[PDB]
């Protein structure tokens, strides 16, 4: 690649008392053309871990079949739950393909969220993985899991990694992190978790224009990894002055 | 003359590969070691060739990572060859993923390096075995095989002379289970002391002996330490 073509605006994760929250709206854009309306962004590595994604859409399809493949091995040589790889072992591993595509001066334009649980022992749902099939879609309790076994990764075209509580990508970098160095907190619920990131995506939606407001959610807790059903985020101007109509300002000077 | 232990690549009409059991057979020649598991440790043990009287002993086990450790019997420079290899692939493990390798995966790549140099006319078989011994989440304890084969054991011995220690490790294998560290080493320095010649005895030049564990990273005994163990050794023997 030598530059986008096709491209996903902004990710946002951030931990919460049951695990991850990840969320992404579902648009690829090809320049200002919104080609693409219904996108997946957030793929599923194994039960624990997710890889969200912006940046150019081939690269984040090639960086995705590496990582499901590994995982495939990783299964094929497991022997017991314990041996299965963590989201920071692949956050490792996507660094390092980066860091190596940058000595060569060939990166992959994209900017990567490696999240997920970090720990085997609030589960046995990786006793027997089901790869093509999804038991969840029983009626049990989500587990309280400590912040210190949840993971969220960074990676960017430089091979620049970093993890943190709450993580975002592209114009989220602006706008969600400031109201998420504001206003996150350590245990929130699902509620309040969903809550701040409807905000930060409707910020986006007002002032990122490759962005959308059809948002997919997804969580990964003690359950493994969900994908709640795509929603349109409502999105309604915050003033009256807005809607106004210029026939009742001032005729004259530059009233626009 | 046998007609198919020329080449390494030849069945014989039982189906055998001689240069391969040839191979297995220089195994037996070497020092004898031992090593057995507890729930929450492993213990190494094992004979230091001695040469001559102004000889240092050669040494019988080898730290391999923080918490992994080796012994070996047979052709020397090829277990070195081994060990650089196991190092190499633990430290640029920890290098790309910033985690300690998975145990079975790195016994199985040394199996895999076994194996392939038993199919082309141009190798030979590793004419050597390696007792691995590691912690990782539990005690583990492994050995390779020159035929590229690798097998995980509760209690482990070979070298030559290692059937005497085979059969105490089979009298007591119940016991180890839910022995403290010190019974342990005990039970390990017995069942080497059980491969001696007649007139040998186990000292702090001849004996190697190595820890690994929950806490305890793969660490070889000092001389006051190991001495004191061989001390009560000889006197739990007379008994």
């Amino acid at each position: 690649t030598l530059g986008p073509v096709v491209t996903g605006t902004s990710v946002i994760a951030i931990k919460y008392k049951h695990g991850i929250m990840i969320a992404a709206d579902r648009k690829a854009s090809y320049g200002s053309y919104a080609k693409f309306q219904n996108v997946e962004r957030i793929f599923k590595i194994n039960n624990k871990t997710v890889m969200g994604f912006s940046g150019e859409l081939a690269d984040a399809q090639y960086l995705h079949e590496l990582l499901t493949r590994k995982n495939i091995n990783n299964l094929s040589e497991k022997k017991r739950k314990e041996d299965m790889y963590t989201p920071q072992h692949y956050h490792s591993y996507v660094s390092r393909v980066f860091y190596v595509r940058k000595n060569r001066i060939d990166p992959l334009f994209n900017n990567i969220i490696i999240a997920g649980i970090n720990s085997q022992k609030y589960d046995n749902n990786d006793d027997n993985v089901l790869l093509y099939t999804n038991k969840n879609n029983n009626n049990e309790e989500y587990k309280e899991i400590h912040k210190d076994d949840l993971y969220i990764g960074f990676v960017d075209m430089h091979g620049t990694n970093f993890c943190d509580d709450y993580i975002t990508t592209g114009y989220a970098r602006y706008f969600a992190l400031t109201l998420l160095r504001d206003h996150y907190k350590d245990n929130m619920t699902e509620e309040e978790a969903r809550i701040l990131i409807n905000e930060c995506l409707r910020i986006l939606y007002f002032r990122d224009a490759t962005s959308s407001n059809f948002i997919q959610i997804v969580k990964v807790t003690s359950k493994g990894v969900e994908y709640e059903e795509p929603y349109i985020l409502p999105c309604v101007l915050n003033s009256a002055d807005y809607v106004y109509p210029s026939t009742l300002l001032p005729p004259a000077g530059c009233m626009w | 003359r046998n007609l198919y232990d020329t080449d390494n690549i030849i069945y014989s009409p039982e189906g055998r590969l001689y240069q391969v059991e040839y191979a297995s057979e220089a195994i037996k020649q070497g020092t004898c070691a031992v090593a057995i598991k507890s729930k929450d440790y492993v213990v190494v043990s094992g004979l230091k060739k001695c040469i001559s009287k102004l000889s240092f002993p050669q040494e019988k086990i080898f730290k391999i990572d923080d918490y992994i450790g080796i012994s070996m019997s047979g052709i020397t420079s090829d277990a070195k060859v081994l060990t650089k290899f196991m190092q190499n692939e633990c430290l640029s493990h920890k290098f790309l993923y910033n985690e300690n390798i998975n145990i079975e995966s790195l016994v199985r790549s040394v199996a895999d390096k076994y194996q392939k140099n038993t199919q082309k006319s141009s190798k030979r078989a590793f004419g050597v075995g390696l007792m691995i011994a590691a912690y990782h989440n539990e005690p583990c304890i492994f050995e390779t095989r020159p035929n590229g084969s690798y097998f995980e054991y509760d209690a482990l011995s070979f070298g030559a002379r290692s059937h005497a220690s085979k059969t105490y490790l089979e009298k007591n294998l119940h016991l180890f289970e839910e022995c403290s560290l010190e019974e342990l080493i005990l039970h390990c320095l017995k069942a080497l002391k059980c491969s001696l010649s007649s007139e040998s005895e186990l000292t702090i030049s001849n004996t190697a002996l190595a820890v690994v564990g929950k806490n305890h990273p793969w660490q070889e005994i000092s001389s006051l330490q190991l001495e004191e163990y061989l001390s009560k050794v000889k006197m739990d023997a007379e008994q």
